[PDB]
RNA sequence: GCUUGAGUCUCGUAGAGGGGGGUAGAAUUCCAGGUGUAGCGGUGAAAUGCGUAGAGAUCUGGAGGAAUACCGGUGGCGAAGGCGGCCCCCUGGACGAAGACUGACGCUCAGGUGCGAAAGCGUGGGGAGCAAACAGGAUUAGAUACCCUGGUAGUCCACGCCGUAAACGAUGUCGACUUGGAGGUUGUGCCCUUGAGGCGUGGCUUCCGGAGCUAACGCGUUAAGUCGACCGCCUGGGGAGUA
């Protein structure tokens, strides 16, 4: 029933912004880090934080620029019941550009503008504007 | 409520009659007013107390 | 092992045997084991209403630590014997004193 | 149900029988059965007494 | 629901030491247990149709439970249903 | 391999949860009798009906079946159906408090299986009250009705069929996330128990209401919001849930 963690941050993330929260937890995963990686490095979260040991706990810290929040939508792309993958030349690009989607390649967990540039290609992770 | 026995405390809760009391007249709480009720009702088959003012 | 309150009441007539019942219940009950926490003569007490015609009637209390077996034959005793007008073996929630 | 009322006062003084009795539980059992039908009627009486 | 006496005492047949209450071995026969008690309660009655469903729930447990073990260890597999009796 | 998902263990708590057996009081009908005398009963009004073989009314003693007033409550329990006197026996689930074991053993589920209101069917039983059918009396232009006097199946038990309901919250199951307010219910920690309490911390529930959603009505932390896993199902009305 927890089968799809990724969904459960895309969301805690997407609720907690749209109830101006500042802060927000989870339990971690290498998976949940690399992406929280993405999320800070590109710029829509101050950054995140795992505190513990038996059972690591990703904490993210929310961006707000005016009364907005900096994430305007963040949605799922691939998932358990329907997986997807692009090649390089087939990856695509959010908003034009503006914004973007985590992918994971077999060099690491990457941004489109990334993984264009890596010349290579992976699962379309989710979608992020 | 404690008990049936007590035909004592267990008089204040009927009318002449011998109808048991609503627990809205009462104030009695609602965990109780059922502990009351089913210790009435032990009076009354115990023939500690009437069913009725016919007896 | 249960407990359980319990309570006759036999017929005026038959009060005197009143006395030799619990002796027997007692000596059933003891007779496997089981403990007597309570036990209250009430006599001769007058009736909410009449039952069975009649007003009044010998009362026995006895609170009992027994196996559900020696409780099963006590039930139909008080069946198969007509001078008790009314039984009610109750509850159990460990044993009682005094009370009443 | 009963009233002593001794002495002095040849006025009924039985208003104990709007107390109970009468339309209470008479007017109830004196018709159509009802069955299932009470649980609507009552949720009214509690629809209304909610305020 | 079977008496902490009997409870206990299978526990103690059948895991490590008494505490190791949550050994799938154990679960298994602390279910097969109230399962077969069950019996003699439903061939009186029949009728108790509500009862049956929480019997019916032991055997999907229990069912379920014997399953993963398999996967684990075989051989506690074997042991343990040889051990209770069932299977055929 | 891990321990938080899920299980197991200890102790308790609430409960019309289920199955079996006993048992109570109030009423109705009926049988027998006391007293009593010409009406009762029924309607909108009537009549059929009942009463001078003494009715109804009243008192008493019986028999029988059916259902359990008050408690009783936007109270409670169950998966749905549905479950209300009281007691015992058998038994399912739920919840809470400590820690201890198992170590992903999970979620969902076509097919399959089980359950499943009332009516209905089969065999025996049972039968007070109610009541399709049917009969009589009225109403009405007509009255195969609504009303009245009767009343059979059935409504009750056992055993077995049937498998449907507006079987509805007309809202599939599970999981995570997202401002509040006033209750009801039911656990548990603490506090001069010094109050019939004070502050907490669970499960369940009723009413409002915010974002959000919605065609609108409305839903709104018990979602119809935000998200995922799986299943069922829809594709104009009629024809037809028929051939
Ligand atoms: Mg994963
Ligand atoms: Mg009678
Ligand atoms: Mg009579
Ligand atoms: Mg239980
Ligand atoms: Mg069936
Ligand atoms: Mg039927
Ligand atoms: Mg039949
Ligand atoms: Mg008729
Ligand atoms: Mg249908
Ligand atoms: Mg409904
Ligand atoms: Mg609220
Ligand atoms: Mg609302
Ligand atoms: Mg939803
Ligand atoms: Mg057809």
């Amino acid at each position: 029933s927890m089968q799809d963690p990724i969904a459960d941050m895309l969301t805690r993330i997407r609720n907690g912004q749209a109830a101006n929260k500042a802060a927000v937890t989870m339990p971690s995963s290498k998976l949940k880090v690399a992406i929280a990686n993405v999320l800070k490095e590109e710029g829509f979260i101050e950054d995140f934080k795992v505190e513990g040991d038996t059972k690591p706990e990703l904490e993210l810290t929310l961006k707000y620029f005016q009364g907005k929040a900096v994430v305007e939508s963040i949605q799922r792309v691939s998932r358990p019941g329907l997986r997807i993958y692009k090649r390089k030349d087939e990856l695509p690009k959010v908003m034009a550009g503006l914004g973007i989607a985590v992918v994971s390649t077999s060099k690491g967990v990457m941004t489109d503008r990334a993984a264009r540039q890596a010349g290579l290609g992976g699962e379309i992770i989710c979608y992020v504007a | 409520e404690i008990d049936y026995k007590d035909i004592a405390t267990l008089k204040n809760y009927i009318t002449e009659s011998g109808k048991i009391v609503p627990s809205r007249i009462t104030g009695t709480r609602a965990k109780y007013q059922r502990q009351l009720a089913r210790a009435i009702k032990r009076a009354r088959y115990l023939s500690l107390l009437p069913y009725t003012d016919r007896h | 092992m249960r407990h359980y309150e319990i309570v006759f009441m036999v017929h005026p007539d038959q009060s005197e045997q009143v006395p030799g019942m619990i002796e027997r219940y007692t000596a059933a009950i003891t007779g496997a084991e089981g403990k007597i926490h309570r036990l209250e003569d009430w006599g001769r007490r007058q009736l909410a209403y009449p039952i069975n015609k009649l007003h009044k009637a010998h009362y026995v209390l006895m609170n009992v630590e027994a196996p559900q077996e020696v409780i099963d034959e006590l039930e139909t005793t008080f069946r198969f014997n007509d001078a008790v007008i009314r039984s009610m073996v109750m509850r159990t929630k460990h044993a009682v004193t005094e009370a009443s | 149900i009963k009233v002593r009322e001794n002495e002095p006062f040849d006025v009924a003084l039985r208003r104990f029988k709007r107390s109970c009795e009468k339309a209470g539980v008479l007017a109830e059992v004196r018709r159509r059965e009802f069955y299932e039908k009470p649980t609507t009627e009552r949720k009214r009486a509690k629809a209304s007494a909610v305020k | 629901s079977l008496s902490t006496e009997a409870t206990a005492k299978i526990v103690s047949e059948f895991g490590r030491d008494a505490n190791d209450t949550g050994s799938t071995e154990v679960q298994v026969a602390l279910l097969t247990a109230q399962i077969n008690h069950l019996q003699g309660h439903f061939a009186e009655h029949k009728k108790d149709h509500h009862s049956r469903r929480g019997l019916l729930r032991m055997v999907s447990q229990r069912r379920k439970l014997l399953d993963y073990l398999k996967r684990k260890d075989v051989a506690r597999y074997t042991q343990l249903i040889e051990r209770l009796g069932l299977r055929r």
